[PDB]
């Protein structure tokens, strides 16, 4: 048959995840895209990101170790 | 191949305002390959960025380096885990002297724990483990260039994740017992993702299973590569359209709570019917304290019917079944929730996520090659209050 019995353990939490358990990244690579300001200014994209709040947004990736802050570049 | 690039105050502002306006907590990866004469980390660029972020009152968390296990291949520079821990101790001193004294520090963002990576992680946690808030590591199942449709549906590929998690916890328990462990960057396939796979309904089996296993096995936070970007593994494409994994992520967020429980299928054989159980998310207005959220993956090519155990057999269950919108089947970029296509109402409004109430006592139907959430109403589980 295609009928399957489940067993559940419900006596106590086995772990506690963060409220931000499901988090997301933006790849460091995207900061080198000329349209970086257009892209992340998008009100549609902010609406989508708000849906996954609360969450961490990690900015990183291979390019992390090939990016230098320049306070003059404006 | 990788060349140095610069980023401006403008870029930092774009990124922070995106996160602040979105209710997201920004973690910023600092450059670890800026080295003094004797391969010490040179903190001078990071000092310029900390001061600028402080001067704007930006509440930012930090990391230092990405996949240091690969720095030899990427930059012909070898930094051992000892030296990296020392570099983290120096970043910790800079944060403690900054305007945000309690700012958090995560690392070391190692790749999945092969022998040399596990050795680097151990020596890192011996040296610098006292100053990190959580241990970060990365996981991808497949190379995007060679991955097949079959790979995305194969329980033997899904199961490899279990041995990576166990190996990371073996290193952490041997060095910094109790330290939280995060997946700092994860997805289906590296090399930018598998074309026509990593951005489709088919990608959801790996994503939901990874969330289910990570939660069950003790991982506190999972960071999805990527929310937005060039790679096929994006949640949102460059035309700002959400992909199936976005809608799966949104449902997970709304329904799945912080308290992790366990489900298993009788007759064992945990291969193609994968089941996970948490308390329901207390922020979901629809549900109440004590409710359960079951989520399940069916990788069989036939429908399976799940029977809930006593004392949950006769409870009202709300079904949230995701199926692709045709004609592209599992390779579709569109998804239906209980037969309704998921689409934004407009640029400012996510749709409501409408449940299907099942007949109480009915078995939970899970079609072939599908995944579903099930909320058990009035479950009255004391663990979940
Ligand atoms: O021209 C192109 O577009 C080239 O794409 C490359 O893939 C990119 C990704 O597109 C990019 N991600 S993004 O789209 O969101 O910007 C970025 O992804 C990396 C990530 O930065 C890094 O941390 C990660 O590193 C590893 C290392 C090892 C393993 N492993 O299990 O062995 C996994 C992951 O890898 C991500 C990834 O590969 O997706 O950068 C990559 C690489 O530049 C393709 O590599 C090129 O073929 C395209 O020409
Ligand atoms: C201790 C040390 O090596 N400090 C260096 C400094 O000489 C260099 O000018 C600066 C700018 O890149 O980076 C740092
Ligand atoms: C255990 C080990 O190898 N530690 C080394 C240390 O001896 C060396 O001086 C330093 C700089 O390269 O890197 C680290
Ligand atoms: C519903 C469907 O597609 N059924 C197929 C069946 O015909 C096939 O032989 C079996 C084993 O390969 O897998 C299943
Ligand atoms: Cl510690």
């Amino acid at each position: 048959q295609d009928v399957v019995d489940l067993d559940f353990f419900t006596q106590e939490p086995l772990h506690l995840v963060s409220p931000s358990f499901l988090s997301v990244t933006i790849d460091a690579n995207l900061a080198t895209d000329p349209r970086f300001l257009i892209l992340l200014g998008s009100p549609k994209l902010r609406t989508l990101a708000r849906g996954l709040s609360p969450a961490y947004l990690r900015f990183g990736g291979t390019k992390t170790d090939f990016l230098i802050f320049d306070p003059k570049k404006e | 191949k990788f060349k140095n690039s610069t980023y401006s105050r403008s870029s930092v502002d774009v990124l922070y305002t995106f996160a602040n306006c979105s209710g997201l907590d920004l973690i910023f990866g600092l450059n670890a390959l800026l080295r003094t004469a004797d391969l010490q980390w040179n903190s001078s660029n990071a000092q310029l960025l900390l001061d600028y972020c402080s001067s704007k009152g930006y509440n930012i968390s930090w990391e230092l380096g990405n996949e240091p296990n690969s720095f030899l291949k990427k930059a012909d520079i070898f930094i051992n885990g000892s030296q990296l821990g020392e570099d983290f101790i120096q970043l910790h001193k800079l944060l403690r002297k900054s305007t945000f004294k309690n700012a958090k520090l995560y690392g070391p963002d190692v790749g999945q724990p092969r022998r040399k990576t596990a050795k680097m992680l151990k020596s890192f946690l011996k040296a610098g483990g006292e100053v990190i808030d959580s241990v970060t590591w990365h996981h991808y199942y497949l190379n995007g260039r060679t991955a097949t449709r079959e790979d995305f549906l194969n329980p033997d590929v899904l199961d490899i994740f279990i041995s990576s998690v166990q190996k990371v916890f073996q290193v952490v328990e041997s060095t910094r017992p109790g330290k939280k462990v995060w997946l700092g960057e994860t997805s289906s396939a590296y090399g930018g993702g598998a074309p026509l796979l990593s951005d489709t309904f088919a990608a959801g089996f790996m994503w939901l299973d990874k969330l289910g296993l990570s939660a069950r096995m003790g991982i506190e936070v999972v960071m999805r590569q990527v929310f937005f970007g060039a790679g096929n593994y994006h949640l949102v494409d460059e035309n700002f359209d959400p992909l199936p994994d976005y809608w799966l992520s949104l449902l997970f967020k709304k329904l799945v709570g912080t308290k992790v429980l366990m489900a298993s299928v009788q007759g064992s054989k945990r291969r193609k019917l994968r089941v996970y159980l948490h308390c329901t998310n207390t922020d979901n207005p629809r549900y109440k304290e004590g409710d359960l959220t079951l989520y399940a993956i069916n990788l069989h090519n036939v429908t399976k019917y799940l029977r809930l155990p006593y004392p949950f057999s006769n409870k009202q269950v709300d079904k949230y079944l995701l199926r692709p919108l045709g004609p592209h089947g599992l390779l579709s970029k569109s998804v239906q929730l209980n037969g309704l296509t998921l689409k934004m109402v407009d640029d400012q409004t996510l749709p409501p996520l409408m449940e299907k109430p099942l007949r109480p006592g009915s078995s939970l139907g899970l079609p072939a090659f599908s995944y579903s959430f099930f909320v058990i109403r009035n479950a009255k589980v004391a663990a979940c209050i």
